[PDB]
């Protein structure tokens, strides 16, 4: 029950997202 | 603000990874 297709999230959800993915990009 | 590009459309990882 948390994939990541269509079920976009929408404002905070997307600040944290960039900063998982910037994440994977240079945990450093 | 990526809300609008997620939320309204897709955004799937090939898409959120340019974002960063």
């Amino acid at each position: 029950q948390q994939p990541q297709a269509v079920h976009t999230y929408c404002g905070r959800h997307l600040a944290r997202t960039l900063a998982d993915l910037c994440w994977e990009a240079g945990v450093d | 603000g990526i809300v609008d590009e997620c939320c309204l459309r897709p955004c799937s990882v090939d898409v959120l990874l340019s974002y960063c």
